[PDB]
């Protein structure tokens, strides 16, 4: 019989079924979100920027001067 | 200005020294153009006839062998040498002119240098 | 910016007044440049102009030295010249928006260019440059030779063209026998200087026609004379000779079907206008099909071969009946593609048909009327498509030295009769059979066994 | 002592090549006084003159349009129905195509054998084809014999008779035709692309439909479809060549009377179940095929969208390239130059398809299994370059190419009639050449950038691929390539 | 494809090796988070190197100054307590992550062919980590530091013929004094770069033979590129690890240590409970369990 | 193309200056 | 690390030569022909040092 993988090649259908066990599909008419995703990513991105600035400044200011020296500055 | 050995003693001496060196190693002045250097020389060599390019490779191999052995061409072939008998400058000029035209009006480079 | 949504006219346009609804039927003006060149043109109502340059050269004029120059010249048509580079040529063609084409046949070959009627000087200048002043560069010629070798490597996919070439080579001796697709040895031997010499020897003024389709004659001549009037006047060396006597070509290939083709002489040629027209009508009567087409009525499904063979005999892949007419010679015959086991029966059927048309009374008046009407319709519906108009002008001027008016072809097709059909078939069948076979040929009959018929 | 260039075959070869190069170094002006490879605009208003396309609307709603040129000797008469495979009902998908095949055959008096005998006796041709949302039945005929063709068209479109034996024969023929289409890989690719892009919409389903549905016609579906969709307002009669508008109007009025009066209007029909683009991909890996064929596509513009002309220009400046193209490495479009120079594809073709209320726009490449990643990079790079950094010379060249292509394609009597019918169905009018040129000329670099930002910048894409495609980048790759982070 | 003009920077020779081995490396499509643990161990090593460099900008390897120098780092240096707690607890998290790495390897039998070289280079890496952490723990010079150094170095006397000579040579002077302190500081600074080299060889061998998967089956059918699919998974792992490590740094920084290391080394008295750091405890337990120190 | 290029370069310069201020908050330089 | 990148780039394009010409016609492997040359260099440097 038809090997069932050339059946899909020879029979394109407008009703395509996906897995939908890990991700629920939007109904077809709804638009692509594309904005909620970027705003979530943006929140995380400036969290990351805060973290990186913190680490860099910690290292540089550690390599900076010291409290006992500042005390002995007179 | 354009200073040629006919109208310049210093240019005459310069040409004499270059002729002496190239004759010592027995390779034409055009053989010094590295295909890896410009990539326009690469195209010009790709367009030249196989006999000419094979002669260029043979002369270069002879020169490199003489360089390794720390010796020069024997005086016979040294007197038989013909430097500055060019075979590449016209083709290189044509290639560069074509590239200049293509760049001048629209156009993408036909070939590009890798980085690096 | 705002736009009127494309179902409403765009703001303010200066759209011009229409044509007067049957303006006129333009005539062809032909001017003979004193060096011996032809410049012809006619007016067209549509905004497109087709301009071509046609030359009396090709495989017939090939020489053992060249033997492939025609095919290579078709491939090397609009390459770099002594005045423009290839890049500049392509950029010009794209800039005005036209199309370039090159055709190479056995007897004549042409270069055509199409664009709007505004760009007439550009069209004629670029064409004349690309023909008169070619610079056959070694690297460009080598690239085209590599492509031609690949195409020769991908030839068997179309057995019809292969069998036409085989029939010509087998059933002609010198001139028409010169091949058209440049065998591998010839391809290796071919070279840029060889092309230069061939062109310079053959592309001469007394054998050049510049034909325009939608161009005013005054403009065309005023732009073309300062570009062609200074060509040297040569004495137009004579055309090659070729005799027809010829037998069988047989080539074995894959196991899918066998393709057998038969052909004959009809030595009238294009100068024998009556016989050429009768041959065209006979072809439109014979014709046939591929038994796999699903177009619709009008494609010749009521032709004699179609009806009898295809509607009666199955397991026959395709069955057609064709012709090819050159100056002072012809070649008419039948192409058959069938299963390997059926091949002897297919040859028998084709011979039966070709003899059926010969014997009087076997062709009905109704079938003849349908053939004549279909031929008139084919010619008329072909003389649209201004490209075809310009090509017809060029070819006709190259052959006859003028353009024979369409009314002559129409009158000839009108006056053809059943006696003419029978007489021409009897004459064409007398000439020695030319046969070609390709594929599982190890079972097809012998050439002499087939030639036992027809005589 | 130094040998002359006569000896030393390499010296001889160098002398010959230098002689040729110095030969071609000096140009001539008399052959260069008109070239100008740099493109520029022009006003062809002095040239765009064509006879007026007279349009009449018979009160039953029937539009008849003619572009007469009575100096000719042929003509083309046809009917352009605003119906196709889009307007089915999910269980009668193949009805339009099967009805085409059947309506060729017979009527209450045509008798398919003698019908085709009549067509071929008068010398004409008769053809038809159905698109997703357009159907055409036209006939090419001669002067003083047009009326027979018009009568035949009216008879087959009104009083066709469907008989069971011919229906079985056509079922066999269409099953064969379905079995022969998978050889044509381009149509398979575009069918799959439509199905996966406009999925769960009437545009997704193919034209032929499923064989399981072709096996269950019974001619009741045929008659219902014809009576429900071949109504008077949705049809256009068109004529060109040697025709007379008044004669054509009179004949249409006298003949097309047993029509299907109804109310199913395509505008309201598309109002329900519209077309919705859904970004997705389908990739059918085989690895037994020499070449991999794929297509990426963005959502296009509708027929009446004013940006449709801009999309046409954009698909002109991504023009097609072929392995036997004359230009080769020198071409106007950057994508063709990239493909030809690095030889990363057998052939590429950029397509712009327009429907009602939607469309498509893509690049249709066909290559070898190992160059697919570089080819995909080239395609996406050039498209997003159209988004960001379009150039004036490129825009002008694209506009010139578009004008030339349209006016050269309109050539003959059948192309003119087809243009009349198609434009009357899509826009409700035939756009004159001068207005079309004005609309194209209204497109410049800013227009191209705005339209590309509207349609290409950071939009979902739909991909359909077939063959050895191990190296073809996944969906996320293309989706991220739809924008640039440098700008 | 002839590379006449350059398409993409990633395929240029400057970024070609990096492209292949980082972006385009095919990876089994079904990997869980323990491969993320391997990447996390790499990140822990980098963190240790950076914080160690900035700590060594303030540490004096002398016996009379080491402890007070560390208290200097904690009290006077601007944000120095962060550096020291990061270094110590980062050693701890480095060992935690490497243990999870090893145990995933054991569970999925990743040591099997053809990854024998990968496993062996991993064993060498583990030895280097043990030595580096030990010599580093000697540096602060507390009670636990000094006495653990004493015991673990003096158990090297178990070698039959050359044990005592090796012990004395490593000690440099009959005890674990200043000479041993300087020696250990230099070695602790040097070893992490050999550890980086070993890690690079580890990754190179793995990249030669692909990567295992939770099924253990051949996995060249369904493979996807490393970027972005596994970069984002590794990123989730990294952020979770950062939260864990921040819990340890800021709220419970001395839980993973012993309080005896805050007393200056006094070779006279002996603390009642001498144990190594928690991540040497299994090895210490094996060694202590089997008597007869040889 | 040059106006767009210089506009983009200026935008990237503004972004770079903002990143620089964020990394090194200098009210000492901001006030005068 | 910088030395390793230095050597990687050089090995990408290959070493120059006294003539400065293209030298892919006459080439030999590194070991042993240049190993012994560098050995002479190393021993002379060792005497100097
Ligand atoms: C060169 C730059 C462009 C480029 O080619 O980038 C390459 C590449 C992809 O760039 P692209 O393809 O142009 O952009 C795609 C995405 O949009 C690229 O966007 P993205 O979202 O992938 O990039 C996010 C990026 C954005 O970066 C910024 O915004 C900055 O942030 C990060 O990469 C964060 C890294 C992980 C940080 C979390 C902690 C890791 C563990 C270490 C913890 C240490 C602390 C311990 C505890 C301390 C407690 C106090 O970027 C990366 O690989 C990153
Ligand atoms: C460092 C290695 C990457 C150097 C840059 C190469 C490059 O072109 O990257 C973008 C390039 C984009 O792909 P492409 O094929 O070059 O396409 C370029 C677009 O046509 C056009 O792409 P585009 O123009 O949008 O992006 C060019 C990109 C180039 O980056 C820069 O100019 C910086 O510029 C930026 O991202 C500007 C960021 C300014 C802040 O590659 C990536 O985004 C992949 C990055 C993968 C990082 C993997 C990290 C794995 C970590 C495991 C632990
Ligand atoms: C500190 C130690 C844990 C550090 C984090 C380990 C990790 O990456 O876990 C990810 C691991 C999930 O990794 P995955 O990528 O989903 O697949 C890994 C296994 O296939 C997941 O296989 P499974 O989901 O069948 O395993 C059951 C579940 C633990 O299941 C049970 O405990 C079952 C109930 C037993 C008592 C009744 O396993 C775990 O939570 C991971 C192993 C813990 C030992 O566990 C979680 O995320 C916890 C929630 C589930
Ligand atoms: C100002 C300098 C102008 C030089 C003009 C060209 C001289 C060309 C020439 O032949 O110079 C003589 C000499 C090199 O030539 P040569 O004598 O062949 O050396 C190798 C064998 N003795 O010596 C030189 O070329 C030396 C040039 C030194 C230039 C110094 C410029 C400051
Ligand atoms: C350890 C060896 C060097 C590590 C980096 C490397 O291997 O590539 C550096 C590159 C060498 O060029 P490569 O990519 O080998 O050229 C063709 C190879 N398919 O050499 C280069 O051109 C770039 C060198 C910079 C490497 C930074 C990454
Ligand atoms: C410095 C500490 C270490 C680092 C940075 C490190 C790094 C890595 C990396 C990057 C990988 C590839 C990604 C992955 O599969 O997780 C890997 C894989 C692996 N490592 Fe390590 N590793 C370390 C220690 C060890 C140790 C101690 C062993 C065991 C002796 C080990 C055994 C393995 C094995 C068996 C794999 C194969 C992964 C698989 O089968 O999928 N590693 N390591
Ligand atoms: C080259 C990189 C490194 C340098 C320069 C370095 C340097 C130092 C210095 C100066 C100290 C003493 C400071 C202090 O007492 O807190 C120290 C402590 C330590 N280091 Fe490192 N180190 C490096 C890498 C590592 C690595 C890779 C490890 C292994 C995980 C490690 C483990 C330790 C431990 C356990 C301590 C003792 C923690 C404590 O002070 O209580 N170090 N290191
Ligand atoms: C750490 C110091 C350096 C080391 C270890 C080093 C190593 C090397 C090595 C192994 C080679 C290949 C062998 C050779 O050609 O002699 C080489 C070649 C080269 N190095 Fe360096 N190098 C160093 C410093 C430099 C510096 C400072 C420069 C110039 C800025 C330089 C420029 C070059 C060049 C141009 C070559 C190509 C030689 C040729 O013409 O074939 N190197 N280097
Ligand atoms: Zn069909």
């Amino acid at each position: 019989e038809i090997p069932a993988t050339v059946a899909a090649v020879k029979n394109p259908s407008s009703k395509i079924i996906y897995d939908e066990h890990n991700h629920e599909r939007f109904p077809p008419g709804d638009p692509s979100k594309r904005a909620f995703a970027y705003f979530v990513l943006t929140g995380g991105r400036f969290v990351y920027a805060s973290l990186i600035r913190l680490l860099v400044l910690k290292f540089v200011l550690s390599m900076s001067a010291s409290k006992d020296v500042l005390a002995l500055a007179s | 200005s354009f200073l040629d050995p006919k109208k310049n003693w210093l240019a005459a001496q310069h040409m004499k020294s270059l002729v002496k060196r190239l004759s010592k190693y027995g390779l034409r002045y055009d053989d010094l153009y590295d295909p890896y250097y410009d990539l326009d020389v690469k195209e010009a060599l790709n367009r030249l006839p196989k006999e000419v390019v094979d002669a260029r490779h043979a002369r270069l191999k002879r020169a490199i062998d003489l360089s390794m052995k720390h010796e020069y061409l024997p005086e016979d072939l040294q007197a038989m040498q013909t430097p500055f008998r060019g075979y590449l400058q016209d083709m290189l000029a044509l290639v560069k002119r074509e590239r200049a035209e293509r760049e001048a009006l629209g156009g993408l480079p036909l070939y590009q240098r890798s980085i690096p | 910016s705002s736009l009127p949504s494309l179902d409403i006219p765009l703001g303010g346009v200066v759209l011009p007044d229409p044509l007067p609804d049957s303006v006129e039927q333009s005539k062809t003006k032909i001017t003979t440049l004193s060096n011996g060149l032809k410049i012809a043109s006619e007016t067209s109502p549509n905004p497109a102009a087709s301009i071509g340059l046609y030359l009396d050269c090709g495989s017939i004029y090939e020489t053992p030295f060249s033997s492939g120059a025609s095919h290579l010249l078709e491939r090397m048509a609009f390459k770099s010249t002594t005045n423009r580079s290839h890049f500049r040529i392509v950029r010009e063609v794209e800039a005005i928006g036209g199309n370039i084409g090159a055709s190479a046949s056995r007897e004549q070959m042409g270069y055509t260019f199409d664009a709007l009627k505004t760009y007439v000087p550009q069209m004629v200048e670029l064409l004349v440059d690309c023909v008169r002043n070619p610079a056959f560069l070694d690297w460009e010629v080598n690239e085209e030779l590599r492509k031609v070798k690949a195409e020769l490597g991908e030839l068997s996919n179309n057995p019809q063209g292969l069998l036409l070439e085989a029939i010509h080579s087998a059933g002609y001796s010198g001139a028409l026998a010169y091949p058209l697709l440049a065998p591998e040895a010839a391809l290796n031997r071919l070279d840029g200087p060889s092309l230069e010499e061939f062109v310079a020897e053959n592309y001469t003024a007394p054998r050049m026609v510049l034909a325009a389709a939608g161009v005013e004659h005054e403009e065309l001549v005023s732009i073309a004379e300062p570009l062609l009037s200074d060509l040297p006047n040569v004495p137009r060396p004579d055309e090659p000779k070729s005799v027809y006597v010829g037998g069988d070509f047989r080539r074995h290939g894959e196991s899918g079907g066998t393709h057998v083709a038969l052909a004959f002489e009809v030595p009238g040629g294009w100068h024998k206008e009556k016989d050429a027209i009768v041959l065209t009508v006979l072809q439109m009567l014979m014709g046939g099909g591929g038994s796999f087409s699903a177009g619709g009525p009008g494609k010749g499904m009521h032709s004699r071969l179609y009806l009898r063979v295809l509607n009666e005999y199955q397991q026959i892949q395709s069955f057609s009946a064709f012709n090819s007419i050159f100056n002072n010679t012809g070649l008419f015959g039948i192409y058959a593609s069938t299963s390997p086991d059926f091949a002897p029966k297919a040859v028998d059927i084709a011979a039966k048909e070709l003899i059926a048309i010969a014997s009087p009374g076997q062709v009905t008046q109704v079938q003849l009327d349908r053939a004549k009407k279909s031929t008139k319709s084919a010619v008329l519906m072909n003389l649209e498509s201004r490209m075809i108009a310009s090509e017809d002008i060029g070819r006709q001027i190259l052959t006859y030295g003028e353009r024979k008016p369409l009314e002559q072809f129409l009158k000839a097709v009108d006056e053809i009769t059943l006696n003419d059909i029978t007489k021409i078939s009897q004459k064409i069948i007398s000439s020695p059979l030319t046969m070609a076979s390709y594929g599982d040929v190890l079972s097809v009959p012998s050439y002499e066994s087939v030639n036992r018929k027809f005589h | 002592a130094p040998p002359p260039p006569t000896a030393m075959i390499y010296d001889r070869a160098a002398e010959a090549i230098k002689s040729k190069l110095r030969q071609l170094e000096n140009p001539d002006p008399r052959f260069l006084k008109h070239g100008n490879p740099r493109p520029a605009l022009s006003d062809h208003t002095r040239i765009l003159a064509a006879p007026e396309t007279r349009v009449t609307t018979l009160p039953n709603g029937l539009r008849v349009a003619t572009e007469s040129s009575l100096a000719a000797r042929t003509a083309t008469v046809g009917v352009w129905i605003d119906a196709g495979s889009r307007f089915e009902t999910e269980e009668t998908n193949g009805t339009a195509h099967f009805l085409e095949h059947m309506i060729f055959k017979g009527t209450e008096r045509r008798n398919a054998r003698e019908l085709e005998e009549e067509i071929e006796n008068m010398g004409g041709h008769l053809n038809a084809y159905t698109s997703r949302e357009q159907t055409t039945y036209y006939a090419k005929v001669t002067d003083s014999d047009v009326p027979q063709a018009l009568d035949i068209l009216a008879d087959i479109l009104q009083n066709s008779r469907f008989e069971e034996n011919r229906i079985s024969r056509e079922r066999d023929v269409i099953l064969r035709e379905m079995e022969e289409v998978e050889g044509q890989t381009e149509e398979v690719i575009f069918d799959h692309l439509h199905a996966t892009a406009f999925q769960y919409t009437p545009l997704g389903r193919t034209i032929l439909g499923p064989a399981q549905n072709i096996k269950t016609i019974t001619k009741a579906h045929l008659q219902s479809y014809i009576q429900t969709h071949y109504t008077a307002p949705r049809m256009v009669i068109a004529a060109s060549g040697a025709v007379k508008h008044e004669d054509i109007v009179e004949q249409v009025k006298k003949l097309f009377t047993k029509l299907s009066t109804d109310a199913t209007t395509t505008a309201q029909l598309v109002a329900k179940e519209p077309a919705i683009f859904t970004g997705s991909e389908v990739r059918m890996l085989d690895d037994d095929i020499p070449l991999a064929q794929f297509a990426v596509a963005f959502e296009g513009a509708s027929w009446k969208d004013p940006d449709s002309i801009a999309l046409m220009v954009m698909q002109a400046m991504l023009g097609s390239w072929n392995k036997t193209a004359g230009g080769g490495k020198h071409m106007g479009s950057e994508l063709a130059q990239r493909v030809g120079i690095n030889e990363v594809a057998e052939s590429i073709m950029a397509f712009n398809t327009n429907y009602k209320d939607t469309g498509l726009f893509g690049v249709y490449a066909v290559a070898k299994p190992d160059c697919l990643d570089d080819l995909s990079y080239a395609i996406m790079q050039e498209t997003t370059k159209l988004v960001y950094r379009v150039s004036e010379d490129d825009v002008t060249r694209a506009c010139n190419q578009l004008k030339s292509s349209l006016l050269l394609h309109i050539d003959g009597t059948s192309p003119v009639a087809e243009d009349i019918g198609r434009q009357l169905l899509t826009y409700g009018r035939r756009i004159p050449f001068a207005e079309l040129f004005a609309r194209i000329d209204a497109v410049d670099a800013s227009t191209i950038k705005r339209v590309a930002n509207r349609f290409i910048y950071d939009k979902d894409v739909a991909i359909a691929a077939m063959g050895p495609i191990q190296r073809l980048p996944d969906y996320n790759w293309f989706r991220r390539r739809t924008y640039w982070n440098r700008y | 494809t002839i590379r006449n003009q350059r398409f993409s920077l990633l395929k240029e020779p400057i970024s070609s090796t990096l492209n292949q081995h980082l972006i385009d490396y095919p990876t089994p499509s079904n990997l869980s988070y323990w491969w993320g643990f391997g990447s996390l161990a790499g990140i822990c090593l980098v963190i240790q190197i950076v914080t160690g460099v900035f700590l060594a900008m303030h540490y004096t390897p002398h016996v009379d100054l080491a402890f007070n120098s560390v208290e200097h780092v904690m009290r006077d240096v601007e944000g120095g307590w962060l550096l020291r707690y990061m270094h110590a607890n980062g050693a701890s998290m480095f060992f935690i992550v490497v243990y999870l790495h090893i145990f995933r390897g054991l569970y999925y039998a990743s040591y099997s062919s053809p990854r024998e070289f990968v496993w062996c280079l991993g064993v060498v890496i583990f030895l280097l980590m043990i030595v580096t952490a030990f010599t580093g723990y000697v540096l602060p010079w507390g009670q636990m530091s000094f006495w653990g150094a004493t015991v673990i170095t003096s158990l090297a006397s178990a070698i039959p013929v050359v044990g005592d000579t090796i012990v004395t040579w490593l000690w440099g002077g009959f005890s674990v004094d200043n000479a041993t302190l300087n020696r250990f500081f230099s070695l602790h600074y040097l070893l992490p770069f050999l550890l980086v080299g070993a890690s690079l060889l580890h990754l190179a061998a793995l990249h030669q033979y692909g990567s295992n998967n939770p099924l253990g089956v051949h996995s060249e059918m369904d493979q996807i590129s490393f970027y972005p699919y596994f970069y984002v998974k590794d990123l989730v792992g990294w952020v979770a690890f950062a939260i864990f490590f921040s819990i340890w740094i800021f709220y419970a920084p001395n839980v993973l240590g012993h309080p005896d290391n805050y007393i200056p080394a006094n070779p006279m008295s002996t603390p009642p409970h001498i144990v190594p750091e928690w991540y040497f405890l299994p090895i210490y337990a094996i060694l202590r369990s089997i008597p007869d120190k040889s | 193309i040059q106006p767009a290029d210089v506009k983009a370069a200026a935008m990237w310069g503004v972004a770079a200056a903002t990143g620089g201020l964020y990394l090194v908050q200098v009210s000492i330089l901001v006030l005068p």
